[PDB]
């Protein structure tokens, strides 16, 4: 209901199997992405192209294990309602060892060459779902949520054209000292 | 005679068969000064390049013509169909090849023509539009001599079915199929967009549409009837984004 | 989503409706009634809410509010009966 | 000097030019040469005034709305009381230039805007008004503004021109198009669903223009009739079209009215009149 | 007989460029091609 | 041409870039091509629009303030009856800007200053005035004019602007900060006090406006309504800064209101909803 | 750490994944000396090379094993699936990867085999064959656990539901996810027949069985399972005799 | 391992300490081109260029994070405090290193980040000031969950004291400290600041934020707390203006 | 295809600079140094 730093928190449950973690639309200026850097920066242009960069950092115990599927669904289909649907696009399977963070880059796929900031039906870009690949399993003397700490950046291919106003900060009146 | 052998398939033809090649432009792969899209394109096999026939129509004195929207009529046709229902982007040229056969004691002349982005009229006026259904009709094609129906496009031919005169059709790249003359028409068709490559299910690159503009007269005593049929091979065909299959209505 | 009101409504032969066609998009680039009715877009300010005067309704018709806003249903049909 | 027509004379040619087969779709070159004995004429043309550049060319008038200049004081829609006007930029609602950019397929321009304001004072009035107009190009999908004095107007973003009433303003705008081109035709839908819009596209958003008087009321109203001239320059045009015959009905959409009149003037006699 | 110069930064605010030489109408008029002697990639 | 991917094909690398540690905080530079097989495509892209100098440089409403052209014969404070009014120079009452300004922590630009001023007569006027306003650049800390007549307007070294209401005036101001960049953060106060501000520093202050109408009074009251428009230009920005979230409240502070609204919009779902 | 990128799909390990390739012999495309059918093979691109990931099994105390036939289990599995179902003739390799991951308290043996013409025997003795619906069952395959069907094969681990015994299976390519040591396995697997290239429906080329051997011991108060995750990506995959979809039952 | 010895102080790290340097600029001392100030300055020696370890902050479940602001955490130690006091002017780079170890069963992520002008909010709203007591704590900086004082800065960690959202805190420089990889994190921070040398006293340069992300989690049975301790050591440090000491208010 | 006289003495009456060409992000995005390579002066 707040903004919470819990807000940043993909919570990890153990003896998951075929299950989702999470999944989210690519509107990248809107929804989860409004109020990151890319989405504030986004949000004062009009058009965007190019790829992103997308990571997961785990940060559960050491002594745990975890193999996830980061599915990137290009547009056209549905957002994936099981593994098997999400592993037929673009996807990456990230086992969680020594190296914590996956890094997966969303390509550039599209037809037209440039796609708008704002959400809209021709120019949508797909959909992010991240599942569990074996399971997650904790050592012994551990219980409870683990979590994920997802980022999002832009690929050194990003554009970005058109300016506009930003719709985050509004203002009625004029500010004094 | 003439021969074009594509795959496992093969028209053969013995009419001197010219071909019409759209804007004197062959189906080309996109150019890496072109695409936009940066994932490494499906280029098919045999299993795609190859002809595919659709169910013939019957022309008789009385009917109106008939039209067909690439890629969308090809949509059920072996491999190229689910390589377009798998993948988020397609582009493809065409070799359409529409065959009419009769005898020397036959007259009628059809109009076969490809138009680019044939935005089709709704019969009801207004801004209404044409339902999806009726613009992605498959196989079948649209036939202009039925009756309109709730969501579906105009069929007056003398006016294109968007509001231009059948006249001016000319403009566009045809053969004529003049019965006294030649049996057959080919138009090799490029890919035609303002973006490198497209969506296959939602937009329909190009309209074939095979008119009669000198009607069909058998002679006395004759079946008062002749079966059009249509063959088409994809050309320089490429597909990218694969992921789950598509669900398009109908 | 895309909505339209009212959902449905029951008005005389030849008579005037207004139609409201709004949208859960605040900021919609597509927003607008699919009708082969003459209509009027009312004066209103706003990017996400449109209201039509459908003017000289002869028949049961099923005008369609349409956008591009990808939440939902992008599309909502409200339905007009005759009575004469 | 280029050759309009070459001296020919008495021809006994086997390789007959003029006939031929339209079946194959071509329009072979046949030249006045071929047919009859011709003498030598030069061109003394160019055809530039044929150019697409040309052609589509010239500053047309593509909206018009009137403004006014009031108290505003207990008004709660604005726009309602024509305190202000938006208008989704498009060279659709004049015919004129819709049938000739529809005689293309695709078409690429930059835009060249001309904003003629008007000033009139219908109603008694003891002089007229030094107004100043605010026109705001508003690119695709940003809000507009909602109220006479929103804080929309002030966007540290949105192009805005400043210019007198009875003055006009000149500016600019690059093609703003997402693909390679304008799509004047589009047969297709945004996304695969049943009842989703037809050839209305998002794809030909050239943007929107926000219009209002800058100025605080006077004592009487007065009423400002803004015209919006577009220039296209820099044309590119590809896929010649068959030109449009009936009326149109509505913007993006080819539909026209039912019951429209027949195109094809009907002659005045038989086919053998001249 | 002319001069112009540019007195802004972007292309757009350039006059219309004016002609396009090499007009050919064989795109149009004369597409036919026999595909016999295999002009297709 | 710049390239922007690279043909890649299967890839059976053990000097994985896809995993990393971002505990290190840097972010590796992950391309398409080093996680899916590629094509090579082109930037055709120079970034023009995204550069600092774009990014911050358009003219922007800075501050608007109301003055009135009246008979001042028996008035004491002239200031409250609007006969003249000044204005601190700062880029931070308006929301947009600040919010773009200050996604960095230090800026050096220069100020070009477009000032725009249009006459209403409400009450009953028998014409419109031909107005002449003074706007008066004050050095920071330079005495401003206390009465609308004051000597302070015929300044010999104070810079000033004349120019018609209806139309507008034009001019650079250079960078006036006294260090090398102007603090639109500063965590620190004047000097070691206990007492003292927070934040709002000295070192940002970019001089004071000064407007009247320099015309005597005609029968009628004319109010003019002065926009200030400012565009920075050979603009330098250091150090990337995160993003205002919240309202802002002062100038110069970066406190928020209490009980604000949340700004992460909340899911119409669970987290795997699309 | 290692990284396999094919087509669209990566899997990335942060064990040292050694693979183990059949016999020392890559996946290759079949050579001019020996083919025999005349057709051009269709060579799928990105489109079909990829990993494809089959459902999950779960790994409890007293599970026997799971057995998966190829090409079977890929039958549905994108565009690979429909190439094998619209072409008469296929041969292909396959590059294994099965995946458990578990904690250093953990213990168990994973033995994950490939067995070229792994011809299952029936439960019912005699001369009873296994019907097709069983040694064909798709992505889930078989588990040896569960009890005998009629038709169906024998589920004795011990014996390979072959006759032969368990611990000799090492002599066909393998690799063991010991959970103290590994965590994946991965098997490279080229296409072994008498004939150069055969009929992907009718018969399956090989046999993927992952056995417990150690059984696996959860630390004391743990869930009692592990997650197993096949991951599967066809390599030098050859396509002739594109017709009609062929009709298998099931 | 790594061992990094400035002056008699030495830190030794088992761990591959990597260190972030703020924009890739190291601390540098004011050159000729960029100097106003024309006293020679004094640059210490060994006497300053150390690590001083501050007191031990308590992470707890429920902990929302810490500030430190520099110099002002310097400001009570050793010969580097004397010099900041005694001296009208100053400039110096930071070496910070963030200590906090657990075990192989403990979850959590630190977000160790430096702000530059870190211009606190207050909790009042309006235009009220944070006082000169709060932004100088010194060396036990200031706790983020303890309660509002009058006059203290908002202490809401989700908008990072200033009105800008914590996610977006990765545009400064930072490192995390994720229990499960490292237990350090070293930050090397240069002079920032818009003047080329300024009062040490009246202005902090930057912000040490210790902000847990992940919340601490651990074992069953475990004490639910862990210590984090900050040491940093001036580097390039400049004095200029040598006077009687300065007073500040507490 | 584009001209600038400089009607004004002053840097500040010029008009906008355009593009800064040299931009590199790893300021930024690759901050991080090995302090065993004896990169600190």
């Amino acid at each position: 209901t707040k903004d919470e730093v819990n807000s940043y928190l993909i919570p990890l449950n153990a003896n998951r199997q075929n299950e989702q973690v999470f999944g989210t639309n690519l509107f990248i200026g809107d929804g989860v992405f409004k109020t990151t850097l890319l989405g504030e920066i986004v949000q004062y242009y009009t058009h965007w192209s190019g790829s992103l960069r997308f990571s997961l950092m785990y940060t559960g115990p050491a002594l745990s294990s975890a193999k996830l599927i980061l599915a990137y669904t290009p547009p056209g289909a549905r957002g994936p309602q099981d593994r098997r649907e999400a592993m037929l696009g673009t996807h990456v399977v990230w086992d969680i060892g020594l190296q914590s963070t996956i890094v997966m880059t969303i390509p550039w796929t599209s037809g037209v060459q440039f796609r708008y900031t704002d959400p809209d039906t021709y120019t949508s870009a797909g959909f992010l779902s991240c599942w569990y690949q074996t399971s997650l399993i904790l050592p012994p003397e551990t219980t409870g949520q683990v979590y994920l700490l997802s980022f999002i950046s832009a690929c050194p291919d990003f554009k970005l054209r058109l300016m506009k106003d930003t719709q985050t900060i509004s203002q009625t009146v004029a500010l004094t000292e | 005679v003439q021969q074009i052998t594509l795959g496992n398939s093969t028209i053969t033809t013995q009419e001197a068969a010219n071909a019409v090649v759209c804007y004197a432009e062959w189906p080309e792969y996109l150019p890496d000064v072109d695409a936009s899209d940066v994932n490494k394109t499906s280029k098919p096999d045999t299993s795609v390049c190859r002809f595919y026939t659709l169910d013939s129509k019957t022309w008789t004195t009385g009917s109106k013509g008939w039209c067909w929207k690439l890629p969308d009529a090809l949509k059920d046709m072996g491999v190229f169909g689910q390589n377009m229902f798998f993948h988020s982007l397609g582009r493809s040229g065409y070799t359409v090849h529409v065959q009419c056969n009769a005898t020397k004691f036959h007259s009628g002349c059809l109009l076969v023509v490809v138009i680019p982005e044939h935005q089709l009229a709704s019969h009801e006026g207004g801004n209404v539009s044409v339902k999806y259904t009726f613009t992605h009709p498959g196989e079948r094609g649209i036939d202009l001599s039925s009756a309109n129906e709730v969501g579906g496009p105009v069929k007056d031919v003398i006016y294109n079915m968007n509001g231009t005169l059948l006249g001016n059709l000319l403009i566009f790249p045809h053969q004529f199929i003049n019965l006294r003359t030649n049996n057959t028409a080919t138009i090799v068709i490029p890919y035609i967009n303002s973006v490198p490559i497209d969506s296959m299910t939602r937009h329909n690159n190009v309209s074939l549409m095979v008119i009669p503009i000198a009607p069909l007269t058998v002679p006395t005593g004759a079946t008062p009837s002749l079966p059009i049929t249509v063959t088409i091979a994809p050309m320089c065909t490429e597909f990218s984004g694969i992921r789950s299959k598509s669900i398009v209505p109908q | 989503q895309t909505s339209v009101s009212p959902s449905k409504v029951i008005l005389p032969r030849g008579g005037s409706v207004l139609v409201t066609c709004s949208t859960s998009c605040d900021q919609p680039k597509l927003l607008g009634i699919e009708t082969p009715l003459p209509k009027k877009e009312l004066l209103l300010p706003g990017n996400n809410r449109k209201v039509y005067e459908l003017s000289n309704v002869q028949e049961d018709s099923q005008p369609m509010c349409y956008s591009n806003c990808p939440d939902g249903q992008s599309t909502a049909k409200t339905f007009l009966t005759v009575y004469w | 000097q280029t050759v309009a027509s070459i001296s020919s004379g008495p021809k006994h040619t086997q390789k007959v030019p003029i006939l031929t087969a339209n079946e194959t779709g071509a329009t072979m070159p046949v030249l006045p040469s071929d047919s009859i004995e011709t003498r030598t004429t030069y061109m003394h043309f160019n055809g530039s005034e044929t150019d697409v550049e040309c052609f589509l060319g010239r500053a047309a008038c593509v909206h018009v709305t009137e403004i006014q200049n009031k108290d505003a004081t207990g008004i709660d829609n604005h726009r309602e009381a024509k305190l202000f006007n938006d208008w989704k930029i498009n060279l659709s609602s004049l015919v004129q230039l819709r049938k000739k950019l529809e005689l293309f397929t695709y078409v690429r321009f930059d835009s060249e805007y001309t904003i003629l304001a008007t000033a009139s004072q219908p109603d008694s009035a003891n002089y007229s008004s030094n107004l100043v107009v605010q026109a705001m190009y508003v690119p695709p999908g940003a809000p507009n503004p909602k109220e006479w004095d929103d804080y929309t107007w002030q966007s540290a973003s949105n192009p805005s021109v400043f210019f007198k009433v009875g003055d006009t303003s000149r500016f600019s705008v690059p093609y703003v198009g997402l693909a390679s081109a304008y799509n004047c035709f589009y047969d297709g839908y945004s996304h695969d669903d049943a009842e989703t819009q037809y050839g209305i596209t998002v794809l030909n958003h050239m943007g929107s223009m926000a219009f209002r008087i800058v100025n605080e009321h006077d004592e009487h109203k007065t009423l400002v009739k803004i015209r919006v001239y577009h220039r296209a320059k820099h044309v590119e045009a590809w896929i010649p079209r068959a030109p449009r015959a009936l009326p149109y009905t509505s913007i993006g959409r080819t539909n026209y009215p039912k019951n429209t009149e027949p195109v094809i003037k009907k002659r005045k006699g038989d086919i053998k009149s001249y | 007989t002319f001069t112009v110069i540019n007195y802004y930064k972007d292309a757009a605010s350039t006059s219309s460029a004016g002609q396009s030489l090499s007009m050919d109408p064989s795109k149009f008029t004369e597409p036919v091609k026999d595909l016999m002697l295999k002009g297709a990639p």
